[PDB]
RNA sequence: UAUCUGGUUGAUCCUGCCAGUAGUCAUAUGCUUGUCUCAAAGUUAAGCCAUGCAUGUCUAAGUAUAAGCAAUUUAUACAGUGAAACUGCGAAUGGCUCAUUAAAUCAGUUAUGUUUAUUUGAUAGACAUGGAUAACCGUGGUAUUCUAGAGCUAAUACAUG
RNA sequence: AACUUUUCGAAUCGCAUGGCCUUGUGCUGGCGAUGGUUCAUUCAAAUUUCUGCCCUAUCAACUUGAUGGUAGGAUAGUGGCCUACCAUGGUUUCAACGGGUACGGGGAAUAAGGGUUCGAUUCCGGAGAGGGAGCCUGAGAAACGGCUACCACAUCCAAGGAAGGCAGCAGGCGCGCAAAUUACCCAAUCCUAAUUCAGGGAGGUAGUGACAAUAAAUAACGAUACAGGGCCCAUUCGGGUCUUGUAAUUGGAAUGAGUACAAUGUAAAUACCUUAACGAGGAACAAUUGGAGGCAAGUCUGGUGCCAGCAGCCGCGGUAAUUCCAGCUCCAAUAGCGUAUAUUAAAGUUGUUGCAGUUAAAAAGCUCGUAGUUGACUUUGGGCCCGGUUGGCCGGUCCG
RNA sequence: CUCGGUACCUUACGAGAAAUCAAAGUCGGUUCUGGGGGGAGUAUGGUCGCAAGGCUGAAACUUAAAGGAAUUGACGGAAG
RNA sequence: GAGAAUUUGGACAAACUUGGUCAUUUAGAGGAACUAAAAGUCGUAACAAGGUUUCCGUAGGUGAACCUGCGGAAGGAUCA
RNA sequence: GCGGGAGUAACUAUGACUCUCUUAAGGUAGCCAAAUGCCUCGUCAUCUAAUUAGUGACGCGCAUGAAUGGAUUAACGAGAU
């Protein structure tokens, strides 16, 4: 994701010529989220799709996915303690948005509908 | 193929069939200087014969009555 | 068509085919010098491919100054030389020898030393 | 909708070649080696091949083992009006390969002089007869393949009128 | 006169059910199904015209059953398909003929597009079944698992004589950079035979390998104690925000997988899915690879001394080596990392879009002229040719 | 003055890497020619020639540059 | 009247064997040349006007880089 | 008509070049083991049941060399393998 180890993850970087540039649109982006890989935003438009299919502000594309990954949102809830957590907690279809669970661990969804926990796993 | 082309004789002996000589106009691809082609053409006059050789005639599809003779000419316009 | 007479890049490389790499049995082993800018007599091998048949020199390099590949080495041959500019130091070599591969994996690996592989 | 860098020099700007940065491969090799879904997996000798398997199916095409006749096998409530055998229909479909083929091949567009099991629509006719024949039985010739003489018998097999 | 497609030659009965009537006791009536003929139709295959075709001209002459007519002969049919006779033409520098090379297209990769390089998987068409030859059977074959004669190989044999062809699947040997089990099955789809139902190494599945893409990704939380440097504010007393260390820290929560029990769907087989409770085990199933002089993010100390070594390029190593080698010290990416193959981009470096020639590589010594390419000009419609724009197929969107 | 050849000189616009050009600026129709240096105008074949030789015409391989425009300074059996 | 086998004749396809001719590959007596590589031999050719200005084409001759005849160029300043 | 003796290059191995003596003064283009070679079954490849000819070179030239001439180079024979 940069990266070594766990706690020196944002830290290599910058905060919470080339290479500077490719930090830049990822560290005050991390500051609000953080949950970008290298080969996911190939398909996220920087060489192929989305940010080349269409023109409007680049920079607010890639804050508006990753609000949409329920991984990273349910942080800002304070459900789900850790955001790789709620890695863990997308996948075995314990948030339920809507209510409904999820059918892909990939799941685009977004920030703005309430989320909850479904019915029998509510608060462990 | 439909409209009619271009066709002067070439061989001329015999009774009924001749051959014509075709030329069209085409584009080379990568040069878009035109270029000319030749074919041999066999085609059907009639049991009269009224072609020479050198005469312009108007080619169109008509019966096989040899497997490659599927032309006829009808009009002769010149004579040589 | 039109078009002036051009030739195809070549890589200059005796062995052909569609292949990246290739087997040889070998003749002997060499410890040939090198041009005028650096001394050191460097290691190389005379191998004799099977499906092409050429001869050609190949460098071998290794933490092992006579590291083994005999006389009759089954060794593997890559590149190095043909990728690229051909070697300044010592000319002729522009194919470098790969480390325990093959069929029968007889040319021995870097010795000596313990950084990681390679 | 296209951004170049380094190396010919004391230094500079052109010309110009080379080397490198990127995306990609039925992949191959070194090294490390923890999972999954989906997809792909002889490019070389269209070289030579062991062994097992890839081509059958109907009894609803018939005599119909009753009346009369050997032996064996299977089924049942009792009759078994019995079958597995000999015949007929497919093996040209499907699968594999690119040796060969600058081709009347193949690719665009067309054209006429033909054929076509089976399938599908409609009319009339569908009568009256004959002869052989496996299977089967008793014997006989061969290492095996392959079969010989002789007697009985059905058909939508065969031949008359 | 409006068009396109399709279309031909000699009997065969069996079965279920039933009233009247007739009977040489095998008719007749009703219903289902088949065979010979006659005319359609659907599906599929032939045959043929025209146009476009790769390089090499250090390949220039080639062509008699050859171009075509006449007649018969042959074919399902058009026909030099074939022969006899006659005429002497036909092809070619707009590239014949020869030699070398090659299956072709829908398409696949790369690119901004132009183009350049390819023709794997898939799908459509052609051609081939040890080698060479011929035929039959048949509607369809000059036939992979059909037949006959001949030749070479390997095999069996009583030595008289026979039996064979994995460019079908799995596998053996040899070739090689290198590529998987002598597995399971008729359920589903589709093909073959009135239906039942049987056959299928087709196919539907399984096993093998980071081979690649993809997602989870190489791990991340609420709360508390202590120490150091920097910045805002300061009533100078401290307070706020904030993390390279540290603690038997505390509360724990969490996947992937196994195992027992329950519950569920298809089965001929291998491995079973999902939710909740309880117990146990393991633990985000051990993180490595590559680089650190410039190009190209990232330096210091020891050891070695043109040796040992590294090298894509230019180069470094012969005493203070940021390039070798080891350490600690840094950078970049990560289940991939580096190397090798080869195509394309970079390359406006074969220029169609989109290139130069006074001095860098480049105007033929100079005239002249044919084929070829190009064309000042008035008024016109028709004819000929080039170039569109629109409609036919497929995909997305619209509808259920 | 008006026309053709135009030793040529000199120069603005403008162009070019620049010296410079005054079209070698810039335009068309058509033809020739170039794609790093060495190997090479060679090897071999064809063709021409009486013969020396001409014309057409490569590769293996080697290498990392060859080359143009413009500058400074030392030196001269160079000048002042 | 039919089938099998044998004999004769006609026409078609292709193979096999022998001879001539052309192209390609391998082995190869032998022969000529190049590139890279330290030290050498002989001369000073080129390099300043290198103390005969050079170079290119061509012809003759020499141990040797070479020398000489003939033509031309600036690749010697300046438009010789 | 057209020379001797002596010394000399990494390393097996050789003499470019240099010195010295002697005489009137010491040879080019091109070719070689001969109608000429003591030494020599020299030395190597291919051929042959053996094969030295066929044909391929070696260098170890007793003693090759431009006008009573080297060298280019087609046609012709009761002449030679």
């Amino acid at each position: 994701r940069t990266y070594s180890k766990t706690y020196s993850t944002p830290k290599r970087p910058y905060e919470s010529a080339r290479d500077l540039l490719t930090r830049d649109e990822k560290d005050p982006k991390r500051l609000f989220e953080g949950n970008a890989l290298i080969r996911r935003l190939v398909r996220v438009g920087v060489l192929s799709e989305d940010k080349k299919k269409l023109d409007y502000v680049l920079a607010l594309k890639v804050e508006d996915f990753l609000e949409r990954r329920l991984q990273t949102q349910v942080y800002k809830l304070g459900l789900a303690k850790s955001v790789h957590h709620a890695r863990v907690l997308i996948t075995q279809r314990h948030i339920a948005v809507g209510k409904q669970i999820v059918n892909i661990p990939s799941f685009m969804v977004r920030l703005d509908s309430e989320k909850h926990i479904d019915f029998a796993p509510t608060s462990p | 193929r439909g409209k009619i082309l271009t066709g002067t004789v070439v061989s001329t002996k015999m009774h009924r069939t001749i051959v014509i000589r075709r030329a069209y106009l085409h584009y080379i691809p990568k040069y878009n200087r035109y270029e000319k082609r030749h074919k041999n053409v066999p085609v059907h006059v009639s049991p009269a014969f009224r072609v020479q050789v050198g005469d312009i005639v108007t080619v169109g599809q008509c019966r096989p009555i040899s497997k490659t003779v599927r032309f006829n000419v009808v009009k002769v316009s010149a004579a040589a | 068509n039109y078009k002036k007479r051009l030739l195809g890049t070549a890589f200059k490389s005796s062995p052909f085919g569609g292949s990246s790499h290739a087997k040889g049995i070998v003749l002997e082993k060499l410890g040939i010098e090198s041009k005028q800018p650096n001394s050191a007599i460097r290691k190389c091998v005379r191998v004799q491919l099977i499906k092409n048949g050429k001869k050609v020199t190949a460098f071998v390099p290794n933490d092992g100054c006579l590291n083994f590949v005999d006389e009759n080495d089954e060794v593997l041959l890559a590149g190095f030389g043909r990728k690229g500019k051909a070697k300044g130091d010592i000319p002729g070599v522009r194919f470098k020898v790969v480390k325990v591969s093959g069929v029968s994996l007889l040319a021995l690996w870097k010795e000596k030393k313990e950084k990681p592989r390679s």
